[PDB]
RNA sequence: CGCUGAAAGCAUCUAAGCGGGAAGCCCGCCCCAAGAUGAGGCCUCCCACGGCAGCCGGUAAGGACCCGGGAAGACCA
RNA sequence: CGAUGUCGGCUCGUCGCAUCCUGGGGCUGAAGAAGGUCCCAAGGGUUGGGCUGUUCGCCCAUUAAAGCGGCACGCGAGCUG
């Protein structure tokens, strides 16, 4: 007998409120859902995880002195092109990148892992435009 | 061609 | 401001305080101001 | 050996109103809100406010004495109010009101005009005496500090803006 | 923030208070408002200006429809002036008064493939003392095994000019409104007959 | 460098909170830039063609080819 | 060692900061002016000549200043020799 492999199913859409949640501990759960390892038919070479919608990403929470000391970094290829942006400056300018960056570093590297990142849709504020897909509110 | 002497 | 690795009281009116993660000596004598560093 | 547990006299008729992390102090001169740790407890008694801490850990002992004074300063602010006096010293140095503003002639090429923020009132009795009056003890001390910095006391001559009661400490220049 | 489209006419100089004033003449007027960008519809504020009337025989149907929605004769050039909401439906040189300071944007003259000396003011090589076929060469472009490569943005030979250049804070010497003429003190990018854009200065 | 202020009846720029403060930092200025595959937005134009998410033609709005050239340019653009 | 071209110069830079200058400070045996000393700060700037192959150094005339270092003592499929 060979191991079961699943046909293609229509994937579940899901919603998570980030407000007051801890950054890394929410990301860890989003990654799992995006990989779809919460499903018993999980298969490592196909995008069959869930689509994850996050509202209130601006209201993510962090411990310690990380608002002023966690430095996101960008290198441009040029002499001196190392850019440092502290967490609060990011939260104040592009607050959704905080949780996107956190989730992306926990996803597999490679083509599939990039596809799975695209199934993540993160919004500052209480609202999201995916009402067409009617995502299911999850608690985590 | 110069030398490594 | 004296900046050194060994900061101590220099006179009896010196005060060792810890502000903002650093050890300072403060004093009515401004020569005695010390920061640890 | 304590400040937190010392109760606060409330004059007639000041009202102290308690709320989550805030106390409101209304009195004859105005209102003040005093943000206070939810780890503390502010207790309204007869003509008296008390503060209690819920442990003997260093943070709770520190917020305790802190919260009590903050409220006591506000109770005093809305009744007696707060003031601080500045003495100008220097041969050509003086100050005058221009409407609500404070104008300092303190030896620069130009005069300095300090304008009063809300709750701050400048009183210039004599050309060498300025008073900063308001209910907020912190704000009054901050504005006063600003004014003094405009021309600090000289290290060598009795010249500049001084606090009242501020000693004159000079050193020899020869 | 006001602006207008124009054409570089040429240089001359005038006399003003017993001084020669180098000027560049610009023909700026008149520019019909063809579309206004609004926060509601476009997310920002700007006025799409027209400039120079065009032979309607050369204006295809997508563009003809665009002019029609404005009731405006077909125009050669469409450029937006950003953050500008003129009152009327036409912009003329009158928006500038003598004494004001303007920013002028044009397309510089194109040097084509340009050497490191013309393009980047490099020193080149010596012309005698044994210099061997390197008189206009750039010299070293790197280090050795560390980093073992050449930086991005490295100054090298390549195309030069025919690029957008803005020269800033130019004095409006005169405005001759009957000819749609603006006179600006100093130099302005590009060749005679080039398209230019005249904005109120951002210098203060 | 301060204000207010405990712990620690005093004191303390600090532990709660608030000010001031560099040619440096972020923005601002100038240029590039949606292959930003996360490929964005606006204005306008054409339009359901014919034959067994595919094919086959003939078309639309448009475009290219070719030509006359150009302070654009190595060719290309 | 079936080869990793070795000094200085030239050219082109780029980085570090233990900072030469310029900006901000504290202390001074800081009157003012000018200095000393330490702290912060790498954004930009950091001259032209005489001698010697020189690196280095000395000298001339200036300068806000005439910094010190890493990059195979940066760079000879870039030049010189
Ligand atoms: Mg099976
Ligand atoms: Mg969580
Ligand atoms: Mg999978
Ligand atoms: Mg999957
Ligand atoms: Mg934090
Ligand atoms: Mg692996
Ligand atoms: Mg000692
Ligand atoms: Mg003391
Ligand atoms: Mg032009
Ligand atoms: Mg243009
Ligand atoms: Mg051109
Ligand atoms: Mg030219
Ligand atoms: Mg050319
Ligand atoms: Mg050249
Ligand atoms: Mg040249
Ligand atoms: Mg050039
Ligand atoms: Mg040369
Ligand atoms: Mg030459
Ligand atoms: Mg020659
Ligand atoms: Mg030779
Ligand atoms: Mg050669
Ligand atoms: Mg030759
Ligand atoms: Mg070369
Ligand atoms: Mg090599
Ligand atoms: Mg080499
Ligand atoms: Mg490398
Ligand atoms: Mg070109
Ligand atoms: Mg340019
Ligand atoms: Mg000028
Ligand atoms: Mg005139
Ligand atoms: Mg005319
Ligand atoms: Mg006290
Ligand atoms: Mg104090
Ligand atoms: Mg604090
Ligand atoms: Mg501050
Ligand atoms: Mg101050
Ligand atoms: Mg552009
Ligand atoms: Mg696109
Ligand atoms: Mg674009
Ligand atoms: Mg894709
Ligand atoms: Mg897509
Ligand atoms: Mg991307
Ligand atoms: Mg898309
Ligand atoms: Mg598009
Ligand atoms: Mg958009
Ligand atoms: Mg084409
Ligand atoms: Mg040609
Ligand atoms: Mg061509
Ligand atoms: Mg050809
Ligand atoms: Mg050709
Ligand atoms: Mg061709
Ligand atoms: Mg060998
Ligand atoms: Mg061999
Ligand atoms: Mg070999
Ligand atoms: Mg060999
Ligand atoms: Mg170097
Ligand atoms: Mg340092
Ligand atoms: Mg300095
Ligand atoms: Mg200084
Ligand atoms: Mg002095
Ligand atoms: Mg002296
Ligand atoms: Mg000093
Ligand atoms: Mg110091
Ligand atoms: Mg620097
Ligand atoms: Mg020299
Ligand atoms: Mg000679
Ligand atoms: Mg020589
Ligand atoms: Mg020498
Ligand atoms: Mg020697
Ligand atoms: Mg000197
Ligand atoms: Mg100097
Ligand atoms: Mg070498
Ligand atoms: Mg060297
Ligand atoms: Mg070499
Ligand atoms: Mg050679
Ligand atoms: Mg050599
Ligand atoms: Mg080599
Ligand atoms: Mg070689
Ligand atoms: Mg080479
Ligand atoms: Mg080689
Ligand atoms: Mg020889
Ligand atoms: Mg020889
Ligand atoms: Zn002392």
């Amino acid at each position: 007998m060979k191991t079961y492999v699943p046909k293609q199913v229509e994937p579940r859409w899901v919603l998570i409120d980030a407000e007051g949640k801890t950054l890394g501990r929410l990301a860890t759960k989003i990654a799992t859902l995006l990989r779809g390892k919460h499903r018993p038919d999980w298969t490592p070479n196909v995008a069959m995880g869930d689509f994850v919608v996050v509202v209130n990403a601006d209201k993510i929470r962090v411990t310690g002195k990380k608002l002023e000391q966690k430095i996101y970094t960008r290198y441009s290829g040029y002499p001196g092109g190392l850019k440092k942006i502290p967490l609060e400056k990011m939260l104040a300018t592009h607050p959704e990148r905080v949780l996107e960056h956190a989730v992306k570093g926990m996803l597999p590297k490679g083509p599939l892992g990039r596809r799975l990142f695209k199934r993540l849709k993160v919004y500052a504020g209480p609202d999201h435009p995916h009402q067409a897909q009617r995502p299911e509110k999850l608690e985590v | 061609a110069a030398a490594k002497c | 401001m004296k900046v050194r690795a060994s900061v101590k009281r220099i006179c009896d009116k010196c005060k060792v305080i810890r502000r903002h993660g650093r050890v300072y000596v403060i004093c009515e004598n401004p020569k005695h101001k010390q920061r640890q560093g | 050996s304590r400040i937190g547990r010392l109760p606060i006299p409330v004059p007639k008729g000041v009202s102290v109103e308690v709320a989550p992390g805030r106390v409101k102090v209304k009195g004859p001169k105005g209102e003040l809100e005093v943000p206070v740790s939810p780890e503390m407890r502010v207790v309204v008694e007869e003509g008296v406010v008390r503060v209690e801490r819920p442990s003997d850990e260093r943070r709770h002992k520190s917020l305790h004495g802190l919260t009590r004074t903050l409220i006591a300063n506000a109770v005093k602010g809305v009744s007696e109010g707060y003031s601080k006096e500045l003495l100008i010293k220097g041969i050509g140095y003086r100050a005058r009101l221009v409407g609500r503003a404070l104008e300092l002639t303190v030896g620069f090429s130009h005069p300095v005009v300090v304008e009063p923020p809300e709750g701050i009132t400048f009183e210039v009795p004599e050309p060498t005496r300025v008073r900063v009056s308001g209910i907020d003890k912190q704000k009054v001390g901050q504005v006063a500090a600003n004014i003094r910095a405009i021309r600090k006391p000289s290290a060598y001559h009795e010249k500049g803006i001084y606090y009242a009661g501020e000693p004159v400490r000079l050193k020899p220049g020869k | 923030m006001k602006g207008i489209l124009g054409v570089k006419v040429g240089m001359t100089r005038i006399f003003r208070d017993d001084r020669a004033v180098p000027v560049t003449v610009i023909l700026a007027g008149p520019c019909p408002v063809v579309q206004r960008r609004t926060p509601e519809k476009d997310g920002y504020t700007a006025v799409q200006l027209g400039f120079l009337p065009q032979n309607p025989k050369r204006v295809n149907r997508p563009l003809k429809g665009h002019f029609a929605k404005a009731g405006v004769e077909p125009v050669r050039i469409l450029r937006e002036i950003r953050d500008f909401n003129p009152e009327g439906d036409t912009v003329t040189v009158e928006i500038f008064k003598p004494g004001e300071r303007v920013d002028v944007t044009g397309t510089s003259k194109g040097r084509g493939f340009a050497g490191v000396m013309k393009r980047w003011n490099f020193a080149g090589g010596p012309d005698s003392h044994g210099a061997h076929k390197i008189h206009r060469h750039p010299g070293s472009i790197g280090n050795r095994k560390t980093p073992g490569r050449v930086y991005k943005g490295k100054k090298m030979a390549g195309h030069y000019g025919a690029e957008r250049v803005t020269v800033m804070n130019l004095e409006v010497v005169d405005v001759i409104p009957e000819e749609n003429l603006l006179l600006v003190k100093g130099a302005v990018p590009g060749p005679n007959g080039g398209l230019v854009i005249v904005r109120e200065t951002k210098k203060a």
